[PDB]
C-alpha cells in the first residue's frame, strides 16, 4: 500500500467514523455530542 | 498515548495475520473512559436540575 | 485415537520464541520478565512421507482431531511425550507417494 | 494485509479517536463538542 | 507496514478527523456537533 | 452438467485448515472449540493438461458453472465423490497443448 | 484500423476468474448467485517477437487506440471473433528484435 | 546543455500504460474515455556502460538538470527526437567500467 | 548457568545500528547528535551446528534463561566477553546432527 | 579521526535521486522546480574485505562517529574529498577475512 493514496482513506474513513460517533452520542444517554 | 507499548508487545504475530474471522482486534478497553465523570456516575445516573433563570 | 505413531522426515525445524514481558522506551534502560509460567511451548515444522494408501489413514486421524483435542506425541529432538495441536497440514499427492507438511504446536491443557 | 479487515480496523480506531476527541472538547476552553 | 507505528498514525488521524468533522458540524445546517 | 471426467497429472495440494475456536489464558493453558457444526471442506490445487483441441470443451465446462454452481468430482485422493466450485481456473497456451490451473473447492451444497 | 493482425507467442496465459455474488458468514452456509448477465470476460496476456522496424507499426497501432477504444481480435485459443483493449503494452528492445508485453481484456460495447 | 549523446547497449523497457476514464455498469456493459487530451508520455529503463573516466562528465550531465529540466534524445525505438528528464541515475562501479541505470521520462516540457 | 560454550561457525552478522537523532533543515543543511548516552549494542546473527545428543543440552542452556536474563558470551570477533539475550533460538534437525540459529542481542543488563 | 582511509571493493554502488518540487494534478501540466540549493547528496553502498585483525579497528572507526560526526572520505568514483556520514555499516566475520556493508551518505555541514 502506497501511503500517499492510503492517507486520504484513512482521513476519510475518521470522517465517517466521527459523523457516525456524534450520531451515537446524540441519542439518549450518549453525550449529546 | 504515543506508540510506545504498541511495539511493547510488538504486534507482529496479529498484524502479519491482520487479525481473524473468528477473533476480533481494537479491543479497546473501556477502563478510563467510563471513569472520566467519577466512579459515581458508573452507579448512578447523575439527576439533573433546570437552568437557572435570571427573571426569577 | 490420542497418539501420533507416523515417522517424521530428517529436516523438521523446532521454533521456540519464548513469551516474555519487555518494556524499554527509545535505546535506553530495558527490563525483562519472564511473563507467563509455561514460558515456551515451542512448535514443530512436521513433514512426512507416506504411501498412497496410508494417505486416507493420516488425514483421518488429522481430520477427526480438527485443529481442537491436542493429542499425545513423542517428537525425536527430546524423545519426551507432550501434547500436541495441528492446524493446517497440507498435503502433496504424487504418483506413488504423499507428503504431509503439518505443524505442531505443543500445548498444555 | 488485506482490505477488508484493515477498514474495519480502521473504522474502530476512528470511533474511538472521535470519541476521545469529543471528551476532549468538552474540557474548558475547547469546543465542548 | 509494521502495526504498532501504524496504529499510532490511524488513530492521530482519526483525531483530526473528529475535530475537522466537529469544526464542520458548527456550520449552519450541521448538527452543532 | 455434473461431472468432471478430466484427469489431474503432477500432485495437487490438499490443504484442510479446519476452523477453530481458540481462546489463548494466562500461565500457558487455553480453551479450544471446534467452531463449526460440519467438520472442514478442503481444498485441492488442480492443473490438467490437455491438446489444445480439448481446451474448448474443458474451458466450456468450467465456464458453465461460471464460478457458482457445484459438480461432482472423484478426487485421486481419498477416492470418494464430492460437490466442488472452481473459480479461476488459469490457462496458458502452448504450442500443441494448453495447461490448465485451477483451484476446486469442495462445497456442501 | 479495428483488428489485430499480428501473431502471438506460443506462451500466452488466459485468466478467467468470472463475477458472482458470494454469501457466507464464517464457515456456516454459503450462497453463491452468478451476479452479473455478461460473467467472465477473461484477460490474456498476449506477447509478441517482432523486427525493429515493425516496431513501430504496432505501437502506432496499439497507441491511437490508447486504453479505450477496444479492437477486434482473434485469440488463437478459441478461435472466435472478440473485442478486447489493451492498457500497458511494455517492449524491450533487443539488438535485432523487439518483445511485446500486453494485456488484452475483452469487453462487450 | 540540450543533448545526450550516450548509448543504450542492451535492450530497454519502454512503458505506456495510458491514462484512461473507465466505468464499469452491470452486466458487462463499460464506458470509456481517452481522460487526457495529449496521447501518453511513455518511460523508458535506460541503461549505459561507460569507460571509468567518462561516468564523471555522464554524472555531471544528469546532475546539471537535477532531476527537473529536460534534454533532447532520440530513443533508439522510433528515431524520433523527444524531450526527457532523468530523475535517479543509480550508477554501478567497476575495476574498468562504470554501468548507469536511469529511467528516462518523457515530458511535453 | 553463566557463560555460552558453544562455538559459531559459518561467518555470523554482527549488526550495529546506532540510535541518533537527525535533523534535516532546508538546502542541504542538517544537525545530528548521538541520541543517547552509551554507544550502540550490536547484535550477532550466530548460527550453530551440533550432534544430536548435545542439541538437548544446548536447548536446555537456551530455554532456563528463555528470552529473558543475560548470559556471558566472548564473540569470535573482538575477544571482549560480553553480555547478551536469545529470544528465538529457531532448530533444524537432522540425520545425524541440529542447526541451531539465533539472535544475540548484547545488553547493558 | 577525520579520514576513512580503507579500500573499497570494486563493485558499489552510487544512488543520486536529487530533490525537486514536483506539481502534476493527474496527467495534465506538470511543473518542476530545483527545490534546495544543495540538490542530490548521493548515497554510496560501500563493501570492504578486511583481515580478522583490523576488523577490529574498522569497527572501532566507524563506531566512535556513531551515526553523527561525519568523516571526509575520497570515493574512487570522483576523486574529490567530500564529508560523508555511516548509519549501519553490517559486517560479516569469516573464517580468515571479515566483510563490511556500510552506507555513505554525504552532508554539507
Amino acid at each position: 500500500q502506497i501511503g500517499p493514496a492510503a492517507l486520504k482513506a484513512v482521513y476519510d474513513m475518521a470522517r465517517k467514523g466521527a459523523r457516525d460517533e456524534i450520531q451515537t452520542q446524540m441519542r439518549d444517554g450518549g453525550l449529546f455530542s | 498515548a504515543g506508540s510506545f507499548f504498541t511495539a511493547g508487545a510488538t504486534l507482529a504475530a496479529w498484524g502479519a495475520a491482520i487479525g481473524a474471522g473468528g477473533m476480533t482486534g481494537i479491543l479497546f478497553s473501556l477502563g478510563a473512559s467510563m471513569v472520566l465523570g467519577g466512579v459515581a456516575q458508573m452507579l448512578a445516573p447523575k439527576a439533573r436540575t433546570p437552568r437557572i433563570q435570571t427573571t426569577d | 485415537m490420542k497418539t501420533f505413531r507416523w515417522k517424521v522426515k530428517p529436516g523438521m525445524d523446532v521454533a521456540s520464541v519464548p513469551s516474555v514481558r519487555k518494556v524499554r522506551f527509545g535505546d535506553g534502560y530495558s527490563q525483562r520478565a519472564p511473563a507467563g509460567l509455561n514460558a515456551n511451548l515451542k512448535t514443530y515444522s512436521v513433514t512426512l512421507s507416506v504411501p498412497r494408501e496410508e494417505a486416507t489413514v493420516l488425514e483421518s486421524f488429522l481430520e477427526e482431531h480438527g485443529g481442537w483435542k491436542s493429542f499425545l506425541w513423542t517428537p525425536p529432538y527430546e524423545w519426551r511425550q507432550i501434547k500436541v495441536t495441528c492446524a493446517k497440514w497440507s498435503s502433496r499427492v504424487s504418483m506413488l507417494r504423499v507428503e504431509f507438511s503439518a505443524e505442531f504446536e505443543q500445548v498444555v491443557n
